[PDB]
């Protein structure tokens, strides 16, 4: 429902200049793999196609079923589906920290 | 090759210096991906009830 | 009113294909749809 929409993406530019190239190949991997899930971001926006339900209740001899689907529809309005593994990346960002300051340190050294 | 190993040391550093950037883009990996299955259920729900119609 | 038997075939046909069209078989397309859904996959951390 927030967050991340498609605009979304961080500065690819630094990111290539900083990997070591065929070093880190696996960012080549990782970036078409992340292409791959915009792909599917690409698809299905926020909000669905709109129907008019105006016209199915005046085509439809009853239009009573109309406005059931319509009052259901409104009702069943679930939201976001919750993050699963937010706390393993944030868990590795502190690893990542550590690792950053030894290697800091040490080509400082 | 004291100079150029100097900007090599400044490379590395640099580099670990975009890992956070790295974690950040695999946040919203993962919230895409979140996102593109819960959004073509939303468009699914939003097909199936002009099925219905 | 004092339909024929073939018009009686053609309503069943005509019901029979739309039931198979729209899959009423499964569910009751009168009423709301009965969503089955599931949790989204969410990779690795690694590769």
């Amino acid at each position: 429902a927030s967050k991340r929409i498609a605009r979304s993406s961080i500065d690819w530019a630094k990111m290539a200049e900083s990997v070591p190239e065929s070093q880190k190949a696996m960012y080549n991997q990782f970036k078409a793999k992340s292409d791959g899930y915009i792909r599917k971001a690409l698809s299905y926006p926020e909000q669905p196609s709109p129907i008019n339900w105006e016209h199915y209740r005046k085509s439809l001899t009853n239009p009573a079923m109309v406005d059931a689907f319509k009052k259901q529809y409104e009702a069943l309005k679930v939201p976001y589906p919750e993050d699963k593994v937010s706390s393993q990346i944030d868990a590795q960002e502190a690893e990542a920290k550590k690792e950053i300051t030894k290697f800091i340190q040490e080509s400082r050294g | 090759g004291f100079e150029e190993a100097i900007t090599l040391e400044e490379r590395a550093q640099k580099s670990a210096e975009a890992q956070i950037m790295l974690f950040q883009a695999k946040r919203e990996n993962v919230q895409f991906q979140l996102e593109a299955a819960y959004r073509a259920r939303l468009h699914h729900v939003n097909n199936e009830i002009k099925k219905r119609l | 009113l004092e339909a024929s038997t073939e018009i009686q075939r053609e309503l069943d046909a005509e019901l029979d294909k739309l039931k198979k069209m729209y899959g009423g078989d499964t569910a009751d397309l009168s009423k709301f749809p009965s969503f089955h859904f599931e949790d989204p996959v969410v990779d690795p951390i690694n590769m």
